């Protein structure tokens, strides 16, 4: 149930999938011909919400949804938006994540019905037409996803270290709900590709203390961690909430999706 | 799907049939799928490789777990996944491991078959490496969940001669000889204690060449429990106080009386198979085969047992330089 807990520093997550910011930005340039930097971030927020919605429908735990979100991000961290349709990749990532996390194999009917239903009931503003894909497309895409990630399937998330930290504060009731919620929001950014999850947890916990006006400076001082890296993460979280304010997903996304680079068809 | 992306990947993708010769080289068939003894076609080395074609098409639950865990895990006594092939034509997954000529099932069978007509140092060395491998997995919160002689590999001739490799990380969640009594009484979760009972059963079998809880082939299994009590005795109320909380306890009370097993103990069983009850081996065995799972020894505690400080010490090559008498794996020419 707790498989590979405590092994992060020897993990494929740390060793292969903590990426360099400038390398990540360099591979992104092929898509930045078609979209702006602003439009690309908005597009990644959108698909984070799509994966969230899909997982809620299928009644999956947050860790499964989190793992599927990371799978998605890793794919488009390496490849273009034109390579595979993110409308197809999103349910495929959820499908693979539920197997890896031992929730189960989602049935052919349930997965396609979930994808069809969620995009109709919750994302009709972005998608005029119905979910076009069938289960053969999901299984094909699962092979590509698995190959590109180099079979790195175990993913670490900030939730477990966060729970440990608040219990160690003795402030579980007061701080956990907001800190947990701020962790959910960090998946709107590239933070999971750039920082160890325990550092993301501490930054989310710090922002929750500042919001709720809780003095915890002595507790944070006693930690053995590079505080400049934590402050870097905090700045991205604050920047995320300013973009949130200035972003209307519902009004903008149809036009942003139309601007995505299209796949080259066969001869 | 982008065409240039697709053909670029199709060009670069290594295919199992191009890289490895394995036609007619099948060594095993089971619920795991198909295992072959394979060699490199582009002969950079002359090493033996194990190639496993997994059961079914696509990525099964069992396959996901093995791939996910073995991608992360690294320890001398756990088998190493070298490579994964995804065959796009037929949607078949292949896993590449280093090749182990032997395993405990075949080693045990060899000695049991001789009884019509195991060295004690090898028995100790095997047990120590099993515990070491399982301790590493337990330290990473990985349960094997179906430990048995058939999935405890031992390397043959080569640089890893006589090294134990725990295999088959695919148990995602028939005979029950290695299954702890709590599972047989309806335990809902797998645990570390369940892996340790299995190691207890395996250790008894290494000492006697005989499956200790051998039985004729709904978690409640009457005949398997009956065999366990014939060997161990029926547990006292104080031996296992939480037995009352087991879902099948009323069924156990219905079908069994303590008086049936009054003369039964592990001492008397092991005495029949010429294992001394005063031996450090026996006392370690008894701690592994404790009926109450909360009273069962852990893997780390077992590794610190004075049995392993006693002469002879466990060796890294379980055969200890001596000639390997166990035959090599035969190829399977069966159709199916
Ligand atoms: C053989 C061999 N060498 N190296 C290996 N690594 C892994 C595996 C394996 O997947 N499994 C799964 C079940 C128990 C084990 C196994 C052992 C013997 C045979 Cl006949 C077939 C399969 C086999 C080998």
């Amino acid at each position: 149930d707790k498989a590979m807990a405590g092994n992060f520093w020897q993990s494929s997550h740390y060793l292969q999938w903590i990426l360099d910011k400038q390398d990540l930005l360099k591979e992104r340039q092929k898509d930045l011909k078609f979209l702006s930097e602003e439009e690309y971030w908005k597009l990644q927020i959108f698909f984070t919400n799509v994966i969230q919605a899909l997982g809620e429908h299928l009644k999956l735990r947050q860790q499964v949804i989190a793992t599927a979100t990371v799978y998605f991000k890793r794919f488009y961290a390496r490849y273009s938006l034109k390579s595979i349709d993110p409308v197809l990749m999103a349910p495929t990532c959820v499908f693979l994540a539920s197997k890896v996390e031992e929730f189960g194999v989602v049935s052919n009917t349930r997965l396609i019905a979930a994808a069809t239903s969620v995009l109709k009931t919750r994302f009709s503003y972005a998608f005029p037409k119905e979910f076009p894909y069938r289960m053969n497309h999901i299984l094909e895409c699962e092979f590509y996803l698995l190959e590109l990630m180099d079979c790195c399937l175990i993913v670490y998330h900030p939730y477990r270290p966060l729970l440990q930290y608040v219990q160690d504060m003795g402030q579980e009731d007061m701080l956990l709900p907001l800190a947990w919620r701020i962790v959910n929001d960090t998946y709107r950014t590239d933070l999971c590709l750039l920082y160890p999850p325990f550092m993301i947890a501490l930054a989310c916990l710090h922002v929750a203390c500042v919001v709720q006006q809780k003095d915890a400076r002595q507790w944070f001082a006693e930690l053995s961690v590079d505080m400049e890296k934590i402050l870097e993460i905090i700045r991205v979280i604050l920047k995320l909430y300013e973009q949130w304010k200035n972003f209307d997903e519902r009004k903008e996304m149809a036009t942003i999706l139309s601007k995505m680079p299209k796949p080259k068809p066969p001869p | 799907m982008d065409y240039d992306f697709k053909v670029k990947l199709s060009s670069e993708r290594e295919r199992v049939e191009d890289l490895f010769e394995y036609e007619g080289c099948k060594v095993g068939r089971g619920t795991y799928g198909h295992v072959y003894k394979a060699k490199r076609k582009d002969g950079k080395d002359d090493k033996d490789y194990a190639l496993k074609q997994i059961e079914g098409t696509g990525i099964s639950m069992s396959a996901c777990r093995e791939i996910a865990l073995l991608r992360e895990l690294k320890h001398p006594n756990v088998i190493s996944l070298q490579k994964v092939f995804l065959s796009h034509a037929d949607r078949k997954v292949w896993l590449l491991f280093d090749y182990a000529e032997h395993d405990l099932w075949h080693i045990i069978k060899f000695h049991r078959a001789s009884k019509a007509n195991l060295p004690r140092g090898m028995v100790k060395s095997l047990l120590y490496q099993i515990l070491d491998g399982i301790h590493y997995l337990h330290a990473n919160w990985v349960l094997h969940r179906d430990l048995k002689p058939a999935n405890i590999l031992v390397m043959g001739e080569g640089p890893e001669r006589g090294r134990v490799k725990i295999a088959d990380m695919g148990f995602a969640r028939v005979t029950f000889w290695y299954r702890a009594p709590e599972l047989l009484l309806g335990a809902r979760h797998y645990t570390k204690a369940i892996d340790i009972w299995a190691i207890g059963c395996i250790f008894a079998e290494l000492l006697t060449s005989e499956p200790i809880f051998h039985c004729r082939q709904n978690p409640y299994h009457h005949d398997q429990l009956d065999r366990i009590f014939n060997v161990m005795g029926f547990p006292a109320d104080k031996d296992w106080e939480d037995i009352k909380k087991m879902p099948e306890h009323s069924t156990l009370m219905k079908d069994f009386r303590r008086n049936t097993y009054t003369n039964c103990s592990l001492i008397k069983y092991m005495e029949k198979h010429k294992v001394k009850p005063d031996s450090k081996a026996f006392h370690l065995l008894q701690k592994l085969l404790t009926m109450d799972p909360i009273k069962r020894i852990t893997s780390e505690q077992a590794m610190q047992d004075p049995y392993f400080l006693e002469d002879p010490l466990p060796t890294s090559d379980v055969f200890a330089g001596c000639q390997i008498p166990y035959p090599k794996r035969e190829f399977l020419t069966e159709e199916e």
